[PDB]
C-alpha cells in the first residue's frame, strides 16, 4: 500500500504558539484525496480538513493545511486550548486507504510541584484478604515521573502498578496513580510503607510516609 | 446528521459479532458507508466499505472474508459481521458516512470489541480515606478503588476536581482508581458520596468516606 | 427536394455530433467514480481518456482518406460499428486496461464520426463556413446535456452494462441510419489550385503555426473536461455545486461555437482566434485565484474558460477549408485532429501526474502559458505570414 509517517509523533507546543505538523507518504498523493482527522482523546475522530485546504463544517479558521506531492503539513497560527487532540491524515491516491500515525499535540506549560498523598488498605479490602498501598500524585507538569516503593525501608517492585492519566482539561497537568498491591501475609508482616516521588520541579524528592503501629 | 454505534461487547474468541450503525433520514444520499478500527486509540487502519445501495462491497486484504458489511435497505442502518476472532481483534469500531473522495463526513461515538475467554466479572469497590496519621492540610484528597472487574466500561462519579486513572489489567482481572480533592472545611464536615456504576453486570455502588 | 436542401444535412451532421458528444464529455462526471470501483490512480484513468483522444489523431485521418476520395457513407458506417463496439461492451467492465481498449476503440470510432460531420458541414456551406463549424461543434458540445440524463436513469433502474450496452446500440443504430442519407454538395475528384494536399499543406509553415497554435490552446480545455470534478473538490466545493458546475461549462462550451463561428464569418479568422485565445489566456491565468473565491466564482471561471476554448473548435476546420482547399479537406482537418490528440496527453494523464507531484496550481499555470503562446502566435505571428503557395 501507500505508507504515511506523521511527524512529529507527540509534540508539546506552548499555548498561543504557531502549530506546525507534517505527513509524508511513501509515494506522491493527488492533493484532492489526502484528508486530516482529529480526535479528542475521549471522543471519535472527527472530519478536520478535507482534500488538503479545505476546513470542514464547525472549524476555526487558525488551522491551516498545505502540501502537494508526498509531502502534507497541518498548521495552527495560534494554539489553543481546544486544539489539543491527535490528528490523522488520510490518503485514497490509491485503493486500499491507510492512515497516518497520529500526531499527538499537548499543550505546554510551567512546571507544578505534584501533590503526593498515601493510603493505607481499606478495611473492605482488608477483610477480603487483600491488601494494596495506593499513591496518588496530582497537578503536575511535565508528565515524567519517578516512583519507588518502599516498604520498611527497602525498596518492591512486585505488585506495582504506575498509572498516567491524560492531560487535564483545565489545567494541561497529569496525575499518576502508584497502587502497590500485596497478599494479607505480607501486608501484616510489615510495619511501614513509604512513597516517593522524584520529578524535575523539586531537586528533593517529596516523601509521603505511613507506619500501622503509629497514629 | 448523526451516527449511532452498538453498545460495548465482550465475546468469546472464535464467535460472531455483530455492530450495528443507525442513520438519519437520507443521510446516504451518495455515500458509502466506511467501517474502521482503533486498535488502542493510537492507530487508524482501514477494514471495508459499502455501498447502501448495490451492497458492493470493498474489502481490505487484512480482513479478507473476516467481516461482512450489509446495509438494511432503508438506508437508515449498517451492520459489521466479523467471524474469525483472536486477539488482535480487541478494538473500537468506527461506521462514517464517506463520499466518492474517501472522506469520511460524519462518524460514530464508535463500539468497543473485546475478545476475551474469561467471563463477565462484577467490580470491588473499596474507599481510600487518609487514616489518623495526619489531619492537617489546606485541602484533603479523597479516593475509590475499583478492583477485579470485568470488562473495562466503569464510570465513577463524586457527589470537578476528579482524576480518573485507566484501567490496567494484573493477571486478568481490571484495577482502576479515582481520586477527587476538595478542601479542608468539606470533609468530613459535609456528605461526599462516590457512585460506582459498571453497566455489563449493572451494578451501581454508593460509598461514602468517612474517617480513618 | 428535401435531400437536395443545404441546411438538411447541416442538421443530421449536428445530429451525429449529437450522438457521438456522450463518448468524450461523459467522462467528465465519471472519471471520479470510475477511479473510485477501479480503485487506481487518477492518473490511470486520466491516461485511459487520453488514449480514447489519442487514437483519434491516428484515426480521422485515415476515415478523411475515404471520405475524401470515396464519399463519408462508407467510413460513417464504420465509424458507427467502431462506437458501437466500443460504447456497447464498456459497461461490463472490472479492469483497467479492459477500460483503456475500449474507451480507446469508442474514441476512434468519435474522431472519424466527427471529422465526417464537421467537413459535411464545411463542404456543404463555402459561403458560411464559420456558422455551419459552429453549428456542428455546438451539436457535439451541447448532445451530452439531453444524453446524460437518459443514461444515468438506466444505471439507477437497470444498472451500468444495461446502460452502456443500451446506449451503445442506439447512437450504433442513428448513426448507421444517418449514413444512408447524407451526401456531398456534388452528388470523382478535380483538383484545383487552392486543394493543398497532405505533402503540400503540411510543408507550409501556416499549417505548423496553426497545429502549435491548436495543440496551446486545447491544453487548459482537455485538463478541464478531464479534471475539473477533482479540481473543484480540491478547492472544496460539494457534489452538486460541481455537478451544477458541469453542466454550466458544457452549455456554455456548446453554446459558443455558433457565436464564435458568426464571428468568424463577420470579421476575419485569424482575429477572432487571437480574441479567443488571448480571453481563455486571461481567465486561466485567473483561474486558481478566482475560482477560489467560491462556488458562483468557480462556475463562472468554468463557463467563461469553456466558452473560450469551445470557440476554436469552429475556427480551425473553416480556417483549413478556407486555406488549404475543400476537395482534401476531411484529412486536412485530420492532421489538427493530431494536435487535438497531443495537447489531450497533457490534457488527462500527463496533466494529472503533474498536479499530483506539483499542485493543480502547476498545470493551471502550464496551461495559461501555453494559452498565453497560442494568443502570440495567432496575434501577431500567422496574420502576417500571408497565404501559402506551394
Ligand atoms: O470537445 C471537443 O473536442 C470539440 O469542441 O469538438
Amino acid at each position: 500500500d501507500i505508507v504515511m509517517t506523521q511527524s512529529p509523533a507527540i509534540m508539546s507546543a506552548s499555548l498561543g504558539e504557531r502549530v506546525t505538523m507534517t505527513c509524508t507518504a511513501s509515494s506522491s498523493v493527488t492533493s484532492s484525496y489526502l484528508h486530516w482527522y482529529q480526535q479528542r482523546p475521549g471522543s471519535s475522530p472527527k472530519l478536520w480538513i478535507y482534500s488538503t485546504s479545505n476546513l470542514a463544517s464547525g472549524v476555526p479558521g487558525r488551522f491551516s493545511g498545505r502540501g502537494s506531492g508526498t509531502s502534507y503539513s497541518l498548521t495552527i497560527s495560534s494554539m489553543e486550548a481546544e486544539d489539543a487532540a491527535t490528528y490523522y491524515c488520510h490518503q485514497y491516491h490509491r485503493s486500499p486507504p491507510t492512515f497516518g500515525g497520529g500526531t499527538k499535540l499537548e499543550i505546554k506549560r510551567a512546571d507544578a510541584a505534584p501533590t503526593v498523598s498515601i493510603f493505607p488498605p481499606s478495611s473492605e479490602q482488608l477483610t477480603s484478604g487483600g491488601a494494596s498501598v495506593v499513591c496518588f500524585l496530582n497537578n503536575f507538569y511535565p508528565k515524567d515521573i519517578n516512583v519507588k516503593w518502599k516498604i520498611d525501608g527497602s525498596e518492591r517492585q512486585n505488585g506495582v502498578l504506575n498509572s498516567w492519566t491524560d492531560q487535564d482539561s483545565k489545567d494541561s497537568t497529569y496525575s499518576m496513580s502508584s497502587t502497590l498491591t500485596l497478599t494479607k501475609d505480607e501486608y501484616e508482616r510489615h510495619n511501614s510503607y513509604t512513597c516517593e516521588a522524584t520529578h524535575k520541579t523539586s531537586t528533593s524528592p517529596i516523601v509521603k510516609s505511613f507506619n500501622r503501629n503509629e497514629c | 446528521v448523526q451516527l449511532q454505534q452498538s453498545g460495548p461487547e465482550l465475546v468469546k474468541p472464535g464467535a460472531s459479532v455483530k455492530i450495528s450503525c443507525k442513520a438519519s433520514v437520507n443521510s446516504f444520499t451518495g455515500y458509502f458507508v466506511n467501517w474502521v478500527k482503533q486498535s488502542h486509540g493510537k492507530s487508524l487502519e482501514w477494514i471495508g466499505r459499502v455501498h447502501p445501495y448495490n451492497g458492493n462491497t470493498f474489502y481490505n486484504q487484512k480482513f479478507k472474508g473476516r467481516v461482512t458489511l450489509t446495509v438494511d435497505r432503508s438506508s437508515t442502518t449498517a451492520h459489521m459481521e466479523l467471524l474469525s476472532l483472536t486477539s488482535e481483534d480487541s478494538a473500537v469500531y468506527y461506521c462514517g458516512r464517506r463520499d466518492d473522495y474517501d472522506t469520511m463526513d460524519y462518524w460514530g461515538q464508535g463500539t468497543s470489541v473485546t475478545v476475551s475467554s474469561a467471563k463477565t466479572t462484577p467490580p470491588s469497590v473499596y474507599p481510600l480515606a487518609p487514616g489518623c496519621g495526619d489531619t492537617t492540610g489546606s485541602s484533603v484528597t479523597l479516593g475509590c478503588l475499583v478492583k477485579g472487574y470485568f470488562p473495562e466500561s466503569v464510570t465513577v462519579t463524586w457527589n470537578s476536581s476528579v482524576h480518573t486513572f485507566p484501567a490496567l489489567l494484573q493477571s486478568g482481572l481490571y484495577t482502576m482508581s479515582s481520586s477527587v480533592t476538595v478542601p479542608s472545611s468539606t470533609w468530613p464536615s459535609q456528605t461526599v458520596t462516590c457512585s460506582v456504576a459498571h453497566p455489563a453486570s449493572s451494578t451501581t455502588v454508593d460509598k461514602k468516606l468517612e474517617p480513618s | 427536394g428535401l435531400l437536395g436542401n443545404r441546411w438538411f444535412y447541416l442538421v443530421l451532421a449536428v445530429l451525429l455530433m449529437c450522438m457521438i458528444s456522450g463518448v468524450q464529455y461523459s467522462w467528465t462526471l465519471y472519471a471520479n467514480p470510475v477511479k473510485d470501483n477501479l480503485g487506481v490512480s487518477l492518473a490511470a484513468v486520466q491516461t485511459a481518456f487520453t488514449l480514447s483522444q489519442v487514437i483519434q489523431a491516428g484515426s480521422q485521418p485515415g476515415g478523411g482518406y475515404f471520405v475524401d476520395k470515396f464519399g463519408p457513407r462508407i467510413p460513417l458506417m464504420f465509424g458507427g460499428a467502431m462506437v458501437l463496439a466500443g460504447w456497447t461492451f464498456m459497461g461490463m467492465v472490472d479492469s483497467v486496461p479492459a477500460l483503456y481498449a475500449l474507451y480507446t476503440l469508442a474514441g476512434a470510432g468519435v474522431g472519424i464520426v466527427y471529422g465526417i460531420a464537421m467537413n459535411t458541414a464545411n463542404r456543404w456551406f463555402p459561403d458560411k463556413r464559420g456558422l455551419a463549424s459552429g453549428f456542428t461543434a455546438a451539436g457535439y458540445g451541447l448532445g451530452v446535456l439531453p444524453f446524460l440524463p437518459l443514461i444515468s436513469s438506466v444505471l439507477k433502474v437497470e444498472g451500468v452494462g444495461a446502460a452502456f450496452m443500451y446506449t451503445g446500440l442506439i447512437m450504433g443504430i442513428l448513426i448507421i441510419l444517418i449514413a444512408f442519407v447524407i451526401r456531398f454538395p456534388g452528388q470523382q475528384i478535380v483538383v484545383t489550385d487552392k486543394d493543398f494536399n497532405s505533402g503540400e499543406m503540411l510543408r507550409t509553415p501556416q499549417f505548423w503555426v496553426l497545429w502549435t497554435a491548436f495543440f496551446s490552446v486545447n491544453f487548459g480545455g482537455l485538463l478541464l473536461v478531464a479534471n475539473s470534478v477533482p479540481y473543484g473538490r480540491s478547492l472544496g466545493l460539494a457534489a452538486g455545486v460541481l455537478t451544477i458546475g458541469v453542466s454550466i461549462q458544457n452549455l456554455f462550451n456548446g453554446g459558443c461555437r455558433p457565436f464564435w463561428g458568426f464571428v468568424s464569418d463577420k470579421i476575419g479568422r485569424y482575429k477572432t482566434m487571437s480574441v479567443v485565445f488571448g480571453i481563455n489566456a486571461v481567465v486561466l491565468a485567473l483561474f486558481p485565484t478566482i475560482a477560489a473565491l467560491g462556488d458562483v466564482a468557480f462556475i463562472a471561471m468554468l463557463a467563461i474558460a469553456f466558452f473560450t476554448w469551445g470557440g476554436s473548435y469552429a475556427l480551425f476546420p473553416s480556417t483549413n477549408s478556407d486555406i488549404f482547399g475543400t476537395a482534401y479537406s476531411a484529412r486536412n482537418y485530420g492532421f489538427f485532429w493530431a494536435a487535438k490528440a497531443t495537447a489531450s496527453i497533457f490534457g488527462g494523464g500527463l496533466g494529472a501526474a503533474i498536479a499530483t507531484n506539483f499542485g493543480w496550481n502547476t498545470a493551471f499555470l502550464i496551461t495559461a502559458i501555453t494559452s498565453f503562446i497560442a494568443f502570440a502566435l495567432a496575434t501577431f505571428v500567422i496574420p502576417r505570414m500571408g497565404r501559402p503557395v506551394k
